[PDB]
């Protein structure tokens, strides 16, 4: 019985593959030669945000392009306040290993993660003006990896034990389980319209997931090794992925097809993080190299280099009006480039 | 047992992702670069921003 | 024979633009502000562009070549001043950093507790306040040879703490952290597998003090003899022995350079890639 | 998508050889550093022996050192494995396994749990 | 305007306040010295360290010589560990806990320590490494029945080291023995590895007096390398 069923899964394997390229005609760059490139972007360093004790691993911008928060390995929930360069919070974690951060769009709430496999809430704006355990949701077992805000009241979470749990602040409970990877998810993006959402793991694959249903709608395919940086296009139809493998991909959600990669002979260290910007010229994504650059996504063109930085990039974020980005490597330094 | 559940999960979940209305990719390579385009000026870094409204100089 | 003349000149044209391209180097390094070594090097970088720039291009040029027609009371005795602050604080940047590595090698583990970036700027701004607050008692320097001399009761101290200040207790402790660093490493056991391990530091340890030592003792003792002894004060020996010894110095602290900065491999592969930063 | 299967392997007495090849799609062959993983029954996992970029960093386990030839072949993106005069005890199942990173040395692939990036695996039977 | 001063001055006031904790906080951080532990299943990683805590992560503090250390036990995740291992690069030193008597996984020992030395973000940390259960390999030394030879071959055309320093009421086929596992991880740990991290190993037992002592000697010459190697004393 196991031989017809592997039998007839590569059938199934081999008739998407037959559909994939039914359905492929023609490629995007041959079509897209016409456009003018965006040329070289010269950036500099505007205000760097020097405050954090060990490597930065996570930031997440928040929605007014005021304040952001970031991760350092000390225990740190540091939130900082980009024009005037200054810290609003300092939040003292009580694991000292964490691996994501998340900003509540409310701008009442931050999260994080860790081994611990406690993903703490926090809040802001409190009586006593002291910050503070909102909940301590549990019930994984694996290692955190990343957490959204998908409201004021529900986080979406990843952790290391291929499975991902949808939460209920006000009730401590895992209202879903998305258990449907084979390897360690990564990283999740949220798409703009808050009801989707796409979990890469450690198997070189994306799987698009619907927070209603609980149920993975498709999966991306066409990496190497393992991904560990995601991010949805504004638009809410692409996502563009960083794995080791010095390779970023684009995979369209409607047509479930890999476009293109964003790769050069010299590169041979894999992509961290990545950030889209609010227009899609730009495509920015760190690099072990102790360098981030940006990529033009429609010519598959580098455009500049935010060089300045030693040890590794591990986080990317652009503001959601684009005024600059902010990119933190594990020199503990996070910096405003526009 | 736990070997053929798997594979009942493996092949329901390959039959309800090939039940998917397909795109040819084309279109939606016109909709990303007509999105893009129409996005272009109010970008501050495909654009370089003036000093004034530049928040960061 | 334009000794002075021939030789200022090149040591101008070695340093100044090496210690220049050092100092836009490491003002601009990222890791800089990590550990307390590399704020260090800048400190004594700087105290080298302050002793190298002021004495040896207005001193030794104007007042040589030019000048020495300048009213003495106000300016002479300011830039002499000036001058004797860039030396000790050149030797008062050069201690500290022995410290450092003798906290940093005797005692490892404890090395975060101890020293810290914080704790940097403090020691390193002490210093230059100091060096600033001790060198105003120079106003009444002598003046060598000249018309007259006399052995002014401030002359005497002047030159006896100058003495004290820039060789007898910095010479010693930089013998004292040396000998004890290399005693601690050599007779407790290394690694099997480092060979050719206590052989280079002990070398470089030992060349750095010899060097300066024996770099700085000429003026030290040309100016004690001057002040002791019944001097012949024949116009050559006394003169251009003073000018050599003194020549001495400057290479020194040009030196200085090329023995701390130099040496490190990691600095040199960071030169090499700026060399054609510009091209 | 990349996939790992392996051919070859049969019932053999103790004696006689036999052939061994991994079928490898979805990745380059040339640049990953590639092993092979035994399983021995009612036993944990273990590796065979692995071959760097180069192909002159050959190393053996200490239960096999004249026994077993491991040997690649990147134009045809194959991996082969030559067995002569087995044992009763070598009665695993060979995993055509494959360290994930790209140039590098490491990999941490001896995981009983279902590691991605290795085949399905053949029965040997001594 | 005057609400964007008033804000800018709050503002200003928050951050000498959290810059002063956070100073305080750096006072403490780099004291305390981060370790991690790795090792087989059954390896004693936890009745070590709860052993010497007398003197997910089961952490621990303890205080030595008036420096502390931090010891981390990571047994709340999975067996797959190639992606969080990478954030314990700026860790002081790894503790290495193997089984000595059980034969049967020492080749998986080897394949692991091999894979920890040779890795591209964990070159620059040392390896720490303690062969413990030594009673247990004492007493089934003495017994023969395990036949070391077997897992082996090379075991027997091999001698005791020159350098070997053997307890006086130990025996010499046991030594011999261990010596032997100690020589075969070293030509591990030499064939990689150009001077950034050093292996230093240690005969350890699970109860033992002066097991913190080894791990002071171990760090000690560890940060003693890398910071002679941070100066240009090399
Ligand atoms: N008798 C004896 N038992 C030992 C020795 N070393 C470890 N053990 C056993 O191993 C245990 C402690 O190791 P442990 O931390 O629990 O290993 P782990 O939990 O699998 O990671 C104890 O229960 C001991 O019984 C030893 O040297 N002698
Ligand atoms: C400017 C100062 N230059 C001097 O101090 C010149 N003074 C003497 O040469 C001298 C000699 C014998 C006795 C006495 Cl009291 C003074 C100086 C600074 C650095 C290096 C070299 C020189
Ligand atoms: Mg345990």
């Amino acid at each position: 019985e196991l031989d017809q069923l592997r039998q007839e899964a590569e059938q199934l394997k081999n008739q998407i593959r037959d559909a994939r390229k039914a359905c492929a005609d023609a490629t995007l760059s041959q079509i897209t030669n016409n456009i003018d490139p965006v040329g070289r972007i010269q950036m500099r360093t505007r205000r760097t945000l020097r405050g954090h004790l060990a490597k930065i691993y996570a930031m997440h911008w928040g929605t007014d392009s005021r304040l952001l928060v970031s991760a350092s390995q000390d225990g740190k929930l540091i939130i900082w306040d980009s024009y005037t360069t200054n810290k609003v919070h300092a939040i003292p974690l009580r694991s000292s290993w964490v691996m994501t951060c998340a900003y509540a769009p409310s701008g009442n709430y931050v999260a994080c993660g860790g081994l611990d496999n406690i993903c703490s809430i926090y809040n802001l704006k409190t009586r006593e003006g002291n910050v503070r355990v909102s909940r301590e949701l549990a019930g994984h077992t694996g290692y955190l990896s990343c957490c959204r805000f998908l409201d004021d009241n529900q986080i979406v979470t990843s952790s290391g034990d291929t499975t991902c749990a949808l939460w209920d602040i006000e009730t401590g409970q895992q209202t879903t389980t998305f258990t449907g990877h084979t390897g360690d998810v990564m990283s999740l993006s949220l798409a703009p319209d808050t009801r989707l959402f796409v979990s890469g793991a450690c198997d070189a694959s994306a799987k698009l997931w619907d927070v209603r249903e609980g149920m993975c709608r498709q999966t991306f395919t066409g990496h190497e090794s393992d991904i560990n940086a995601i991010c949805f296009f504004p638009n809410g139809n692409a996502f563009a992925t960083g794995s080791d493998d010095a390779t970023c991909r684009l995979f369209d959600l409607r047509a479930d097809q890999e476009l293109m990669t964003y790769s050069h002979d010299n590169i041979i260290c894999g992509i961290t993080s990545v950030s889209f910007s609010k227009s899609g010229r730009l495509l920015l994504a760190g690099y072990d190299d102790f360098n981030c650059n940006v990529w033009d996504a429609l010519k598959a063109d580098r455009a500049g280099v935010l060089a300045g930085h030693d040890n590794r990039v591990s986080c990317l974020g652009v503001t959601d009006d684009g005024m600059a980005v902010a990119t933190g490597s594990w020199d503990s330094f996070l910096k405003i480039w526009n | 047992t736990a070997s053929i559940a798997q594979a009942r999960k493996l092949v329901e979940q390959l039959k309800m992702e090939a039940n998917i209305d397909r795109i040819k990719v084309s279109k939606a390579a016109a909709d990303l670069m007509a999105y893009c385009e129409a996005h272009a000026k109010e970008d501050p870094l495909l654009t370089p921003v003036p000093a004034s409204e530049n928040p960061f100089r | 024979g334009f000794v002075p003349v021939v030789y200022y000149s090149l040591l101008l044209c070695l340093g100044l633009p090496a210690n220049i391209l050092t100092v836009i180097i490491l003002s601009q390094l990222v890791a800089r502000r990590q550990k307390s070594v590399y704020n260090y090097l800048l400190a004594l970088a700087a105290a080298d562009i302050l002793v190298l720039f002021f004495i040896v291009f207005v001193d030794f040029l104007l007042e040589d070549f030019i000048l020495n027609m300048q009213m003495p009371q106000v300016p002479d005795k300011i830039i002499e001043v000036l001058e004797f602050s860039s030396i000790h604080t050149s030797i008062w940047i050069t201690v500290p950093l022995t410290i450092d590595r003798y906290i940093a090698v005797c005692h490892p583990l404890k090395y975060h507790t101890v020293s810290y970036p914080a704790r940097t700027r403090k020691v390193i701004v002490s210093v230059y306040i100091t060096c600033f607050l001790t060198s105003i008692p120079y106003y009444w320097w002598p003046n060598i040879w000249t018309e007259d001399y006399i052995s002014t009761s401030v002359h005497h101290v002047l030159i006896w703490i100058h003495c004290f200040t820039v060789y007898l207790v910095p010479c010693s402790i930089f013998f004292i952290l040396n000998s004890i660093i290399v005693y601690k490493l050599r007779r407790k056991s290394n690694f099997r597998l480092r060979g050719y391990s206590t052989g280079k530091t002990t070398a470089i340890l030992f060349t750095i003090t010899s060097i300066f030592a024996t770099l700085w003792a000429p003026r030290i003792i040309m100016i004690l003899y001057h002040l002791y002894g019944a001097p012949i004060q024949n116009r050559w020996l006394v003169h251009i022995m003073s000018d050599i010894a003194n020549m001495l110095a400057l290479l020194n602290t040009a030196i200085n350079f090329f023995l701390y900065c130099f040496i490190s491999k990691r600095f040199r592969t960071m030169a090499a890639a700026t060399l054609k930063a510009f091209f | 998508q990349v996939q790992l299967q392996e051919s070859g392997g049969g019932l053999v007495q103790p004696g006689g050889s036999l052939r061994l090849s991994c079928a490898a799609s979805g990745f380059t062959f040339s640049n990953y550093k590639m092993n092979w993983v035994r399983q021995a029954p009612g036993k944990g996992l273990e590796w065979v022996s692995d071959i760097s970029q180069s192909g002159a960093s050959i190393s053996y386990t200490g239960s096999v050192k004249g026994r077993f030839t491991i040997s690649r072949d990147n134009a045809k993106n194959t991996l082969y494995l030559q067995m002569n005069s087995l044992k009763p005890e070598d009665t695993a199942v060979y995993y055509c396994a494959r360290c994930p990173a790209p140039f590098t040395r490491d990999c941490f692939d001896v995981t009983s749990t279902t590691y991605a990036y290795r085949g399905q695996g053949t029965q040997v039977t001594v | 305007t005057e609400d964007q001063r008033n804000e800018e001055k709050a503002q200003r006031e928050a951050n000498k306040k959290i810059e002063k904790q956070l100073q305080k906080d750096k006072q403490v951080y780099r004291a305390t010295h981060r370790l991690l532990l790795l090792g087989a299943d059954n390896s004693g990683k936890s009745t070590i360290v709860k052993q010497m805590r007398i003197l997910g992560i089961f952490e621990t503090k303890f205080q030595v010589d008036k420096v502390n250390f931090h010891m981390f036990d990571v047994g709340g995740q999975r067996d797959e560990r190639r992606k969080w291992i990478q954030c314990f690069n700026d860790v002081t030193a790894i503790i290495f806990v193997v089984d000595s008597s059980d034969y049967n996984r020492l080749q998986e020992a080897l394949n692991l320590f091999k894979s920890i030395w040779n890795n591209r973000w964990l070159r620059t940390i040392s390896v720490i490494l303690f062969l413990n259960k030594q009673d247990l390999l004492a007493e089934k030394v003495l017994a023969g029945k395990s036949k070391i030879e077997d897992y082996f071959p090379e075991f027997a055309r091999y001698t005791t080291p020159e350098d070997a320093t053997p307890e006086p009421g130990e025996d010499p086929r046991v030594t011999r023995a261990k010596y032997f596992i100690r020589d075969e991880f070293l030509r591990i740990s030499t064939a990689s590895g150009d001077g950034r991290h050093y292996c230093y190993p240690h005969f350890t037992c699970a109860v033992d007096t002066e097991n913190a002592r080894r791990i002071f000697n171990d760090c000690k010459d560890i940060i003693l390398q890398m910071n002679l190697r941070e100066y240009n004393l090399v």
